[PDB]
């Protein structure tokens, strides 16, 4: 959807 | 990397491989980098350091082979190539190694979240994880020093954050590393960064997030004992990077 900075 | 096991981009969503384009038909592998917002990949200057021609470099995000493509994968230009002043390299390290390219698709566009293109998070000013913790570092370079040629998949291995007071001991770089360097290697000695690896992340679980902790910069060998692997810490470089990405 968006980024969310270190999620995998 | 030596050692590691092979991994698909899914497992290291901000990963970008940087290639060079020749005259004759060929593109080769350069260095990785990581992509920390949607038009900005952080990697290594002295990657681009012989060659600052940012339109020879192509940037791919979510790749999980070198040479062939993956499905998802996106390829932009280098817009902006931004290396850094003060950047040195002496036999052996390399100082102030890091580096932003800004990239743009042939569209006009930025990457795009996927289940493999994500964002890796940065860490807050000189703030770092403890010596001991865990950090994995990814890439295609080589799998043994004596190698010519780089993986066709990607690998990953995990490496441990090791002490300046450690690094710095004569008989392992002495003064050669510096409070801007961190060192990480394998308790014993297997795994580790090589060449075809620098300008990749070295990331860490800081204050519950998965950071960039360090980019592979430099190292004798490849996981021979007591030369463990350096990365610019990226921790003290926070100022540089907001300079040119705000
Ligand atoms: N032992 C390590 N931890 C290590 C890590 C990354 C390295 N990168 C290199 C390296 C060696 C020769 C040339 C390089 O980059 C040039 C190729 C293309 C751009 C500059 C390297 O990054 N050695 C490396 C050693």
């Amino acid at each position: 959807l968006k980024f969310q900075c270190g999620q995998k | 990397i030596i050692g590691g096991e092979f991994t698909t981009i899914e497992n290291q969503p901000w990963f970008a491989a940087i290639y060079r384009r020749h005259r004759g038909g060929s593109v080769t592998y350069v260095c990785g980098g990581s992509l920390m917002s949607p038009c900005w990949v952080i990697s290594a200057t002295h990657c681009f350091i012989d060659y600052p021609k940012k339109e020879d470099y192509i940037v791919y995000l979510g790749r999980s082979r070198l040479n062939s493509n993956t499905q998802g994968e996106m390829k932009f230009e280098v817009e902006n190539l931004i290396l850094h002043k003060d950047y040195s390299a002496d036999t052996l390290a390399h100082h102030n190694d890091i580096a932003l390219l800004k990239i743009r698709s042939k569209e006009g566009r930025c990457a795009q979240p996927s289940r493999t293109i994500q964002t890796i998070c940065l860490p807050s000013m000189y703030n770092d994880p403890q010596f001991g913790t865990s950090c994995e570092i990814t890439g295609f370079g080589k799998e043994a020093s004596t190698d010519y040629l780089y993986p066709e998949q990607l690998k990953m291995t995990v490496v441990k954050l090791i002490s300046h007071r450690e690094c710095q001991q004569p008989h392992y770089y002495g003064s050669e590393v510096t409070t801007k360097m961190l060192c990480a290697a394998d308790p014993q000695w297997k795994t580790d960064s090589c060449q075809g690896d620098s300008g990749g992340p070295l990331v860490c679980s800081l204050q519950g997030r998965m950071t960039l902790t360090g980019i592979v910069s430099w190292g004798r060998g490849c996981a021979l004992k007591d030369k463990p692997g350096v990365y610019t810490r990226v921790s003290h470089f926070l100022p540089w990077i907001r300079s040119h990405t705000k």
